[PDB]
RNA sequence: UAAAUAUAGUUUAACCAAAACAUCAGAUUGUGAAUCUGACAACAGAGGCUUACGACCCCUUAUUUACCG
């Protein structure tokens, strides 16, 4: 089971990351919330008890992640699970002829830096910490779970920057899984659909309720708790490796 | 050639002599310039036939044994194609080893110190040594350094591998290991080294001198290492084994199997399993 | 949770089907082993206690399946979960030039009859049985889990018939999930890799070690209990619909 | 180039098959229309000149295909290209709770036989004929092109049978390409979506005119000539093998 | 310094005389490929003897044991 496991959840101060920490801590594990200093993770870490600690770090910087993982090693002594839930999004068309508006290169680079570069930066440094762990009875040293929404497969209009970052995570899931196979680290990717993250609840009820009704079944936005359940299922199953799992309620995004 | 002037009564004389000889075999006979050397070669040439026919006689005796039983006497997931599949799997692993694997160097600069018998035997150990690397979970990146293209050792390797020589996933080169790797990371393994190998180091290049001196020539590998400025190490055979019998210079197939076990986190207890048990009375 | 649910498991007398029944019955659910009369289903159902019964039926026959579904209703009163693990494998090259041998059509038809046709025959009949259920708090009426294979994505030499039947299951999983979404029935598919089923364990030890070594991590054949674990996770997670999950330890089969 | 090649077009009396024969014959190749006796293929063969001949055969019948292939051998001497375009469709849904209607088993069987089993029947028999050809300068003996559908990926409601058969073709395109690789035969799959075929004219015109607007670009129905152009492209490219090419104008099929 | 020994893939056997297990190349193997066709078979080394031999005698290197009225 997950009892006694130490999990580092990036972007754990809100959204999918926070839901993952509540389930894992509630199941007896220990969680290290890695998020931005202004994300308010300290309040969330205090609510989750002494088994959860907040490590303020920016995933785009190698320095901050190294200190954050040093804090995780100090507080709990080992790292067993890495859950990459940190992410941003930008809604901008590639090119609008009616408006003469072009997608800004800074916007495209910004999304890649957090979603794609930040995920790999966490993975490459975390794999060093799971490499110090002794293999268990099954020979496993740790589990890495990435988040890359269904936009990686069927992105919508104006989601080119976001799909490029999530497409990158999906594409590199298998090579990293083959890279860490000698070590004993499992790399898995989850593709959430439309979830009731604070991002989706922000937009007006018109697009909120319409999109919730666009899911075949269940006809609602995904509960972040349901994301946490599938995260725990991956941890508990020794044979899940190098696979992308769609958690969307069978919805295929139309243009 | 007049060299028949010896064989044509040495058969009648009562000594063990083969019946089928060729000019190529006859040529190598006249390099034997003494009675004992010729007798020793003829004894080897005679026993070649002795085990050939004995194994020859065995195989068609089996042919009659199976053909009577074979002629008188469903749902599957995979076609029986495993030997092909295993070779392909080892090929992918070998290709990965040639890019990210730890380099291991076999020094071919011992051609001038070996007789024909020893040079041929070196290839046999080389064939087995490279075979064990292919089947390993984490293969080395095997280098053949100081291997002259036209040299005697190269020609024997080509003859044995035939077509496979150009397809092997190893780097054979004319240059010395000092040209390919920094001189600090090179550790020339030799039994005469005063430094005992304590732990297997994954950031080092281990050099094994492909030298099989049945006429033992101590210090040859050490001289080459000290001719350059390379560091040397020796296996802790005395530390972990109670030696009684035989030379402490192991073969090339034993050495690579010891290194492979160490590289896979095995301890010296498991690694020294490959030292022949006839030479010691148990691990301590 | 799965306690109180009734599961119909085709091919549940051995292999993955038997492992699924053992876990679900152990967790507190009731199971119906739907397998051929000649299989050891009667012994297996007895071994699992009074919560598991054996319903002899051939999945290729509509009449046999309907009698099995009637038996599940008689013993337990309702059907909650359907697991389609029944299937056969045939290895045969499409055409062999040196040997002059051409793939036999009857070999193709029988594999398609059990794997593809048999899976859909259960799906269309068991869907009507779940259509009689009152929806739970989430509005769900049942979960249908199909068992494809990794051959549906990278089939090996000689698996033309097997891959086609398993590829069709991957084909139907989303359209059927769309058909049953108004009803409230989720359809999901699992694609196991190399597993320790009697089919693989009967092979010589020489090739068994090779197959285990081909899996990147863990370097062993899949435990049937791991398939059962993922089946339970799909049942408990309400947001998994119309998705194929590869459970193969990141293996990609070579030609 | 395709000049001088002999192509066996399966289902070449109408739709995609007729367009493929129209282009290949115009480019200088020889065609054999393998279709049903009542399809009117004799008129099409006469209209295409002496380079096209009609072979009345049912793809599900082994005897019919062998006689049809022997006719191509007699008329043209060799078989160089095989294009599988014959296929049927069904619009029945898996289960309808409101009407108590279940997808009848014979509709699923009939679609599977013609689409999946019929395609494999032609593939294995044409593989023997292609195996008699002398390898060309590139070592190639022939090219086999299969026609899956977009429904193999995102099939709509009431397309369970069609998606199953089309998913099977996508599933087996790689193992057959691996099976026939030593012989020197390339297997490639096309997945058209919403083409201006008689199939997309049986549906109601208002529905059909609506789907033409659903395609992102070109916002129209696919011209069968565009399918014929892609078939020629696959023939002339020696490195296209074992891949499924979607030809749909970037449409993703909604439920 | 002396006596014992010394298997170049590994063991066994030895005046039996060659095994058993391995190794290399080729193989599209229909599930005994559990096979077939080839490659390599040097009992430390170099010499003497002897009708010969692995025996016998010097010598070289090495290993393990012992080593001063
Ligand atoms: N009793 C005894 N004498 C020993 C021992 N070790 C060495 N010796 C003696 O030391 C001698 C050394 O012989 P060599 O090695 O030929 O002598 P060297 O003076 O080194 O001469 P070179 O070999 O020509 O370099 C032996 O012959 C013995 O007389 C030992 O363990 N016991
Ligand atoms: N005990 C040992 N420790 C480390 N390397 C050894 C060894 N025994 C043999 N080797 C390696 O195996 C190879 C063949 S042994 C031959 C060594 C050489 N003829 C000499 O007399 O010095 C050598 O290159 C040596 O490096």
């Amino acid at each position: 089971s997950v009892k006694g496991l130490v999990a580092v959840i990036t972007g754990g101060a809100s959204g999918l990351g926070l839901a993952t920490a509540e389930r894992l801590v509630g199941q007896g594990a220990s969680a290290v919330l890695l998020d931005l200093p202004n994300s308010g993770g300290e309040a969330q870490a205090k609510k989750l008890g002494n088994n959860c600690v907040f490590a303020p770090a920016d995933v785009t910087s190698e320095k901050d992640v190294q200190t954050a993982l040093a804090l995780a090693k100090g507080k709990f002594g080992r790292v067993d699970v890495a859950v990459n839930c940190a992410g941003i999004a930008v809604a901008s068309k590639t090119y609008n002829l009616k408006k003469g508006q072009t997608h800004t290169l800074e916007d495209f680079q910004r999304v890649l830096d957090v979603n794609l570069m930040g995920t790999f930066n966490v993975i490459r440094l975390v794999a060093g910490e799971m490499g110090q762990n002794e293999p268990d009875q099954g020979g496993q040293r740790g589990v890495i779970i990435n988040t890359a929404s269904v936009a990686a497969f069927e992105g919508q209009v104006g989601q080119a920057a976001y799909s490029a970052s999530k497409g990158g995570i999906v594409g590199m899931t298998l090579p990293i899984a083959r890279d860490l196979a000698p070590i004993g680290i499992r790399v898995m990717t989850i593709a959430p659909g439309l979830f009731g993250t604070p991002l989706l609840t922000s937009l007006p009820e018109k697009v909120c309720n319409f999109l919730a009704s666009q899911v075949p079944f269940p006809s609602r936005l995904g509960d972040p708790a349901e994301y946490a359940h599938l995260v725990q299922a991956i941890i508990e199953n020794p044979f899940l490796n190098g696979e992308v799992i769609r958690l969307d309620g069978a919805i295929r995004m139309q243009p | 050639a007049a060299t028949r002037e010896f064989i044509e009564m040495w058969r009648l004389l009562g000594r063990e002599v083969p019946e089928h000889i060729t000019e190529e075999e006859l040529k190598t006979l006249m390099e034997c310039v003494s009675n004992t050397a010729k007798k020793k070669y003829l004894k080897y040439l005679y026993t070649k036939e002795k085990v050939k026919k004995a194994r020859q006689i065995k195989k068609e005796m089996k042919a009659a044994a199976r053909e009577e039983a074979k002629n008188i006497k469903k749902n599957f997931l995979f076609l029986r194609l495993w030997d092909r599949n295993m070779d392909i799997a080892m090929g992918w692993k070998g290709a990965q080893a040639m890019q990210f694997g730890q380099p291991l160097v076999f020094d071919m600069a011992y051609e001038n110190y070996m007789k024909r018998k020893e040079l041929q035997n070196t290839v046999s150990q080389l064939l087995e040594s490279e075979g064990w690397n292919r089947r390993n979970v984490d293969p080395f990146h095997i280098y053949f350094c100081n291997l002259k293209i036209d040299g005697a050792l190269h020609r024997e390797l080509v003859k044995r591998y035939q077509e496979k020589w150009d397809k092997l996933l190893l780097t054979s080169t004319e240059k010395s290991h000092v040209d390919l790797f920094p001189k600090d990371s090179i550790i020339y393994l030799t039994a005469d080294s005063p430094n005992v190998m304590t732990t297997f180091r994954h950031d080092k290049v281990y050099v094994i001198g492909s030298f099989v001196d049945k006429s033992m020539q101590p210090g040859t590998s050490l001289a080459k290492a000290k001719r350059l400025n390379l560091a040397t190490e020796c296996l802790p055979l005395d530390k972990y084994l109670q030696w009684e019998i035989g030379n402490k210079n192991l073969t090339l197939d034993q050495m690579i199997r010891i290194l492979l076990c160490l590289k896979n986190n095995g301890n010296w207890q498991e690694a020294l399993q490959f030292v022949p048990k006839r030479k010691h009375t148990g691990f301590l």
